[PDB]
């Protein structure tokens, strides 16, 4: 099996581009970690629409709760 | 695409699984919302990297550590080991050390004080109890002003032993209370020396006495959890004297041969201890033919060749009795050729600091070492397998912890590593089998973490 | 009686176990059936004429155990 | 190692010379090549069996010389018993019958007495089976000795 883990920020397009590392074969499943920021919320749906029109691997857009912005050391340790 | 290469990970970190550190997830539509209950995984990872750094740092030099598990110690803690032992500041560290006891007499445990009365109050026949004789301890005990010699030392234990232990109730109390003293001292393996024929009666054969002693310790061992259990093995003391009755030696030697195959598990008889009257008339070779049956049945022999300031007695003990361990033997350096033989053959030397100080006397708290010092560090430097013991917990009025700390005052500059090396020596010198040695080594790997290092 | 069997240049460990068993049992039972002595039996030859077993049997003599000896298949008075 | 050979006939004058030579050479050289022990070489039988030389080897033990006993063409455990205890041998040569005495095997392992095995010589002199499937009643006792805790060395 081949699983791709991809963190995402304000640049949702990195995940679909990360899909093309292996070529046409792709990944058996991809999982995306996301923070609870509202700025990056619109990118979550853009990932969802891409996943719908490119199905076949398992998808997860798991969002880290109570992590909005990187403010101090406690935020990074929580992430 | 820029690829940074595969990562092998760390050997003990790539085995971690999700169930061990679960991630609570709440499903909002098609997107998971994850949270961490606590910070346990990072505490596990950082504790691993903290330990991994220690092993790699101490990797070069692991052969000099008597206990290989010490390589996981912080480098400051390992430098603490090489520092000289402090008798007053390291009392807590020594107390928590898993210790090995190789030279301990059953009849010299509850000789005076409150422990003597606790054994007496559990006599099965109180009317047969001997009157408590007046045996005043020398002033400054357990550290007398002057050495008292061997004759006065054995008289300090006249309220216990053969006088008291002929009572089945007193014998049971003596065994159980001695085990409680071993547990309180964090002793992991002990070898208790007993004279079952000395406690025999008309209706109680020496085999009955020995079987009671073994089962008293076995019952005490079974009632103790495996984690802190002190394994007790038994040595039978063959006591020599000037004529009188040497059929008691034949009874003890035969009892140890009989008991050797009888118990293959738990508390068991693992050797004989040739002791008693030390003189050129009762030197080792006089009994060489008595111990041929002991050697045929694979019984180990330890010899009390340590008072008369002779070296010829130690020669027969090594070569005429095939002794695996030597009791006391504080004058090996008198024959540098015998000292080389003892180290080469792996014959262990049983040192009893308080008993040696009380009987013989040694310079104390001297900042330099010469010509009179306790020979512990000289023996270690010569490759002798040296063990530290209590001899008599009652007469000497000191535990194994106190005996270890006294070596700081007896030997100037003895390090805390050297104390650990004696425990390793005692484990190697034990008359234990594969199962007992394996269990003992797992206990010795749990060295207490020092406090207030640097 | 416990039999200490002489075996040609062989294990004296079984003899040691038997002789020690008798010494332990001689004083264990003071009534009824009891162990009262040892028997020296087994192989017999000029090697095992039983003079060199005298060291093995001194402990038996110390505890007052009686001894009986097999004069085996042989025509030797020694 | 200086070899003291037992001989049929009781000739012990060359043994006396070899034992005296090793004592003299033991303290003569303290660096480099040095004489470190004596080997009691091979003539079997109850005559010339270990303990007969216990008196001869008292001087060797008194000068700190180690002793190895060289058993050969024999099937008796009494020689090994006497080598360990009457001779205080620190090593044993060709001790291929330790398992036949369970007490002796435990004593050898407990005391750390090494056993010098010579695979080709033992095969050429005694004839152990080769390339057999698992084990049993004929196998070279090397792996049996190792499982018993015996210090085993392989030699030429
Ligand atoms: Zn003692």
């Amino acid at each position: 099996m081949r699983i791709l883990l991809c963190s995402v920020g304000t640049s949702w397009a990195v995940v679909p581009e990360a899909m093309q590392l292996l070529g046409s074969q792709g990944f058996d499943e991809v999982h995306v970690l996301t923070t609870a920021s509202s700025k990056i919320s619109p990118g979550v749906e853009q990932l969802l629409r891409y996943f719908e029109m490119h199905p076949g691997p398992r998808f997860s857009i798991s969002r880290v709760q109570d992590f909005e912005d990187l403010r101090s050391e406690q935020d990074h340790m929580l992430f | 695409f820029v690829r940074l290469g595969p990562e092998p990970g760390w050997p003990q970190l790539r085995l971690l699984s999700a169930p061990s550190f679960p991630l609570e997830s709440t499903l909002q539509g098609p997107v998971h919302w994850v949270r961490a209950s606590d910070m346990r995984l990072r505490q596990h990872v950082e504790g691993v990297l903290e330990r991994s750094r220690h092993i790699l740092a101490a990797w070069e030099g692991i052969s000099e550590l008597p206990i290989p598990a010490l390589a996981a110690w912080p480098p400051s803690h390992l430098r603490w080991l090489h520092e000289p032992l402090d008798p007053v500041q390291d009392k807590a560290w020594v107390q928590a050390l898993p210790k090995v006891e190789l030279h301990c007499h059953l009849g010299g445990f509850a000789t005076h004080g409150e422990l003597l009365h606790k054994v007496r109050q559990e006599a099965a026949n109180p009317e047969s109890l001997p009157p408590v004789r007046a045996i005043p301890l020398p002033p400054g005990w357990p550290i007398p002003e002057e050495p008292i010699g061997l004759e006065r030392y054995m008289r300090l234990g006249d309220n216990n032993g053969s006088a008291l232990l002929k009572d089945p109730g007193c014998l049971r109390a003596q065994c159980r209370l001695l085990y409680e003293a071993l547990l309180a001292d964090h002793v992991a393996y002990a070898e208790i020396r007993c004279s079952p024929a000395n406690y025999a009666s008309a209706s109680r054969s020496p085999w009955v006495v020995l079987q009671e002693i073994r089962n008293h310790f076995q019952q005490a061992m079974e009632e103790t959890p495996e984690d802190r259990r002190c394994h007790v093995n038994l040595l039978l003391t063959a006591t020599r004297e000037e004529g009188g009755d040497r059929s008691r030696i034949a009874r003890h030697l035969a009892l140890a041969i009989t008991a050797a195959e009888h118990w293959k598990n738990g508390c068991r008889v693992v050797g004989v201890d040739l002791a008693g009257f030390e003189d050129r008339t009762t030197r080792a070779a006089m009994f060489a033919t008595d111990f041929e049956p002991v050697h045929r049945v694979g019984l180990a022999v330890t010899v009390h060749a340590g008072e008369n300031d002779d070296v010829e007695g130690i020669w027969q003990a090594v070569f005429k009795l095939s002794a695996r361990r030597l009791g006391h033997a504080l004058h090996l350096s008198r024959s540098p050729d015998l000292l080389r033989v003892v180290a080469e053959r792996g014959i262990a030397v049983e040192l009893c600091p308080y008993a040696n100080l009380q009987i013989k006397g040694f310079p104390l708290d001297e900042e330099q070492e010469g010509s009179e010092t306790y020979p512990l560090r000289g023996y270690l430097a010569a490759g002798v397998a040296v063990t530290l013991n209590t001899d008599n917990l009652g007469i000497s009025q000191a535990s194994l912890t106190d005996n270890l700390l006294l070596t700081a005052r007896l030997c100037p500059g003895i390090t805390r590593l050297e104390v650990l090396k004696t425990q390793v020596f005692a484990a190697q010198a034990a008359f234990a089998n594969q199962a007992e040695r394996k269990a003992l080594w797992a206990r010795l790997a749990q060295v207490p973490v020092p406090t207030d290092t640097e």
